[PDB]
């Protein structure tokens, strides 16, 4: 059922800012009231 | 591939090697020894595991 999609009119690329969404937690340790790097 | 013989070979016998990868200090463990468990007294100074 897999097709081509006609129709593809090619657009320009859009571009943004990361702003403050980055990071994750790098481990299972409950670590708090701390700044650990 | 290798010419597995019976005992013409003599040595290169086959060798069945299995290797385990453990890794600790990680989240909750699935996998443990058959120690069992006890209690869980508090305000008391206990050795834990
Ligand atoms: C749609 O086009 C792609 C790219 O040429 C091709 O691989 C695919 O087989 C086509 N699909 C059909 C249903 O013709």
């Amino acid at each position: 059922q897999c097709v081509n999609l006609t129709t593809r009119t090619q657009l320009p690329p859009a571009y943004t800012n990361s702003f403050t969404r980055g990071v994750y937690y790098p481990d299972k340790v409950f670590r708090s009231s701390v700044l650990h790097s | 591939s290798y010419g597995f013989q019976p005992t013409n070979g003599v040595g290169y016998q086959p060798y069945r090697v299995v290797v385990l990868s453990f890794e600790l200090l990680h989240a909750p463990a699935t996998v443990c020894g058959p120690k069992k468990s006890t209690n869980l007294v508090k305000n008391k100074c206990v050795n834990f595991n």
